[PDB]
């Protein structure tokens, strides 16, 4: 059950201790390298194009609506525990990308295939059993968080606000999905490279616009978040179920910490060493949770700090859009616009995430099947009725989570050695 | 403020069908997800259906026999029922959902029974000849043999509102029976006329009985 | 399915006291439990949301607490306006379930019934039937026994009893006991009697009439 979350967060605590709080010092260099200009050494696409591919998958409706779901049920204090999910989760994502160095390219051009299902093959053979298990789960799990959750949320959210959108929104999402992922990951890095920054800057500015117009409410909005999350007034640590569980559960969903489905893209990077790309991948959490998610959470609390009528019982994506429309002139149109690119980005990314993990099982023979399936399920997901899809999504993600976490625990000795190699190169 | 008015209730035979409606106002039907909650004649309170603007969820008890729909253009929610059972009898309530059911509706009533609509017979209740002639007299009206609910009973066209008791109907084999009691000073009766005003909307019957002593 | 059992199923509170109502559930449900109050001819009224959080416009006397496997709705200084049924609901999932309900009634000083008995109408007899009606009005408490004696011999079955909701004004109950017979069976006997046994008196209240008048 939910014990996996204590396991997932536990690795974050563990690796941070074993890696000695690496994330705080390496972050600026990693950030500069991630967006640095000019490198071609055995890879499918750039370091930057790898990050934007991963961020495309990492940024999704969980950033828009998944936070709202946590804000309502877990209270505003869930944001702080979403932060804890990312900060300690940085160490997890780094270990994921480092161990992605034990990757072998596949036939049918370089394409390259790296991921936790491969680590386990290079573990201490049982690993062959864990890796094929990981691929079995992830091949399915991509349809949940990566396809159906994102494609349904936009379809319905567009129907509420613009309403001339039955399946039409599903059709356009499928066509634009096939066009990009037709040209494999090389096409993705092109599309995800242009889309993601335009997407993130569009949003983030509107949030900083909202913060600008309501400067005074900023620090109290932080206050209610910190006052909550540590509000033991009710129950002996019974906020575990209220704020902490929803913060962690929805936090892992947005930034994708201990899931083992984040490096799938880092492997395609043109990287000299694991540490070169693994530092760029560690920024996956930071941009999602501490930046994008925090922007969403700040508006939500600010709406709650204000009065505003009728938003008290709003489901999720509609709440945030209403929270934006309340504070900004066209904030409602902004959020629903962002939701389209936020979800579409995540469709393309997790397609590759599922492709390479699928091909582990069947080889490149069925790669054509996975893509056409992903396109069709994207269409069906917008039309079908998936009210509790998030619930079945989180279960698949947890199923994916169990094996990879075991590897990161066991292979901590490998990375800490491999880290002491790269940081030695970092003095030259 | 916010408005939710349900409509469309009625009497329908088992296996039959009908669709309910809930005209909504005072807010944005499109942004909020809506529910149908039903209360049986015994204060059951049972959840029936969910909808947001695209996808829907149903209770296992009615899965496949109910269809919840929405029309954000007309700001109304529907609930279509087919292959109805006796257990589907209840007050069907309209509401908006998220974690708690905050804004509820008026309620509309469904009765699922093979019984046949039959108008009431209204008989006057006047005390026996050897009454004790106490300071106050108590008179009555008996409304028996009617289906389906409801009946509305007033005394002297609403002039007599104090000291009246209309008892809840009791159902015995396909028919309802109801009685109502009024108390007035013995000075008034029979000197001043006391009349019983009974109305059964389903049968389009309105009848007045004057209470006369024996 | 989550089964929520409320206790006590019904209670009567002497006005101005404090009372505590419990909603108990099959499995842990975190803080996702909500409370309603419903009155005759009305939809449920939300009192407390998310176990403890307070809904606006509901008086401060209402407070709820608990999480998981223990929930309580607490009313401090009851008032006659609190008469009604109290229901609990949980938000675990989307198939939100409810409790069986708790009926809140009011205590008053005991008062004896005002018994009245009516013979069958002349119209009903010509229609082939005869109903004998006994009215027991404005009495407290609800616990009452009505016995029908026909010609001195008790009649067990054939009686329809109906009770009113507690009176809003004076907190008194009322009931009507109707004994229904065919005309031929009614005309077979002479004396119909209505015996009301209540805690107010050791000796019952007897009202009767004879058909031979």
């Amino acid at each position: 059950g939910p014990y996996m979350l204590v396991l997932l967060l536990g690795t974050g605590i563990f690796l941070t201790l074993r890696l000695g709080f690496m994330q705080i010092h390496t972050l600026p260099y990693a950030l500069k390298l991630a967006f640095s200009k000019h490198e071609t050494s055995e890879g499918d696409i750039s370091h930057f194009q790898a990050l934007m591919t991963a961020l495309a998958a990492t940024i999704g409706t969980g950033n828009i609506a998944g936070v709202a779901t946590a804000y309502v049920l877990g209270g505003p204090g869930a944001i702080f525990w979403m932060w804890v999910t990312a900060f300690f989760g940085m160490a997890t994502k780094y270990a994921e990308a480092v161990l992605a160095i034990k990757y072998r390219t596949v036939d049918d051009n370089g394409e390259m295939a790296g991921g936790p299902m491969y680590f386990l093959e290079k573990g201490l053979p049982l690993g062959k059993i864990l890796g094929v298990a990981f691929a079995f789960f992830g091949a399915f799990a991509a349809f949940g968080i990566g396809n159906m959750v994102q494609t349904n949320s936009v379809a319905d959210a567009v129907a509420s606000n613009f309403g001339v959108d039955p399946l039409i929104t599903g059709f356009v999402l499928a066509i634009f999905t096939a066009a990009v992922i037709l040209g494999g990951i090389k096409s993705i890095g092109k599309a995800t490279g242009i889309i993601v920054p335009f997407m993130a800057v569009f949003y983030i500015l509107a949030g900083l616009v909202i913060l600008a117009m309501n400067i005074g409410y900023i620090i109290p909005a932080f206050g209610t978040i910190f006052s909550s999350a540590f509000n033991f007034s009710a129950g002996f640590g019974a906020l575990i179920g209220t704020a902490i569980m929803w913060g962690v559960k929805r936090g892992v969903f947005s930034n994708e910490a201990g899931l083992g489905s984040a490096p799938i893209a880092a492997a395609a990077a043109k990287t000299d060493h694991p540490g070169r790309q693994a530092l760029v991948s560690m920024t996956g959490t930071f941009l999602d949770t501490i930046v994008v998610c925090t922007i969403t959470g700040l508006v939500l609390t600010i709406a709650g700090l204000k009065a505003f009528p009728g938003l008290t019982d709003l489901t999720g994506a509609s709440l945030t859009a209403a929270s934006f429309d309340a504070l900004m002139p066209m904030g409602g149109l902004i959020v629903t616009i962002g939701l389209v690119f936020f979800a579409y980005s995540t469709v393309l990314g997790w397609s590759y995430y599922g492709e390479k993990c699928f091909e582990y099982l069947i080889g490149t023979k069925g790669i054509r099947l996975y893509r056409i399936a992903f396109v069709l399920v994207a269409f069906w997901g917008a039309t079908a009725s998936l009210p509790l899809v998030w619930n079945i999504a989180d279960t698949l993600n947890g199923a994916m989570a169990i094996p990879n976490l075991i590897g990161l625990l066991l292979l901590s000795g490998v990375v800490v050695s491999e880290t002491k190699a790269f940081n030695e190169i970092r003095k030259n | 403020e916010v408005k939710l008015e349900e409509s469309g209730g009625g009497l329908v035979q088992p296996g039959g069908s009908m669709k309910l409606s809930c005209a909504a106002s005072g807010f944005t039907s499109s942004d909020f997800a809506m529910d149908w909650v039903r209360q049986s004649p015994e204060a059951g309170l049972e959840w029936v259906a969910e909808i947001a603007a695209s996808e829907r969820h149903y209770a296992e008890s009615v899965k496949g026999r109910f269809t919840i729909s929405r029309d954000d253009s007309k700001s109304s929610v529907y609930l279509q029922m087919n292959s109805l059972r006796a257990e589907d009898s209840g007050l069907y309530y309209c509401t908006r959902t998220a974690g708690a059911c905050g804004q509820w509706g008026t309620g509309t009533t469904v009765t699922v029974s093979s019984a046949k609509t039959t108008p009431p017979s209204v008989y006057p209740l006047a005390p026996g000849s050897a009454a004790a002639a106490a300071s106050m007299v108590t008179l009555g009206c008996l409304v028996k043999g009617y289906f389906p609910e409801p009946v509305t009973v007033t005394w002297n066209s609403g002039s007599l509102s104090s000291g009246v008791h209309t008892f809840p109907a009791v159902l015995q084999s396909d028919l309802y029976t109801l009685s109502s009691s009024v108390t007035v000073p013995s000075s008034t009766w029979p000197a001043s006329t006391v009349t019983c005003n009974v109305a059964h909307p389903a049968s389009s019957t309105k009848v007045d009985k004057a209470i006369v002593p024996g | 399915d989550i089964a929520m059992t409320q206790s006590p199923a019904s209670l009567s509170a002497s006005v101005g006291e404090t009372v505590t109502i419990t909603c108990r559930t099959s499995e842990n449900i975190a803080s996702a439990l909500a409370w309603y109050q419903q009155k005759q001819g009305k939809s449920p009224q939300l009192l407390v949301m998310n176990a403890k959080t307070l809904a606006a416009g509901v008086p401060s006397r209402f407070s709820g607490s608990g999480s998981g496997t223990a929930f309580s709705l607490k009313i401090n200084s009851l008032q006659p306006e609190d008469f009604g049924s109290y229901s609990c609901q949980h938000a675990a999932g989307w198939l939100l379930t409810f409790g069986g309900g708790t009926k809140l009634e009011i205590k008053r000083a005991d008062a004896a019934p005002t018994v009245s008995i009516f013979p069958p109408s002349s119209e009903q007899l010509t229609s082939g039937g005869a109903s004998v009606v006994c009215f027991l009005n404005n009495f407290y408490p609800k616990d009452i026994n009505v016995k029908w004696k026909i010609d001195g011999s008790e009649r067990q079955n054939g009686v329809l009893n109906s009770w009113t909701d507690q009176d809003s004004a004076d907190s008194t109950y009322s009931m009507s006991s109707t004994l229904t017979l065919t005309k031929d069976e009614y005309e077979r006997h002479n004396s119909y009697t209505c015996e009301a046994t209540h805690k107010t008196s050791t000796s019952p209240i007897v009202k009767s009439f004879n058909r031979a008048e």
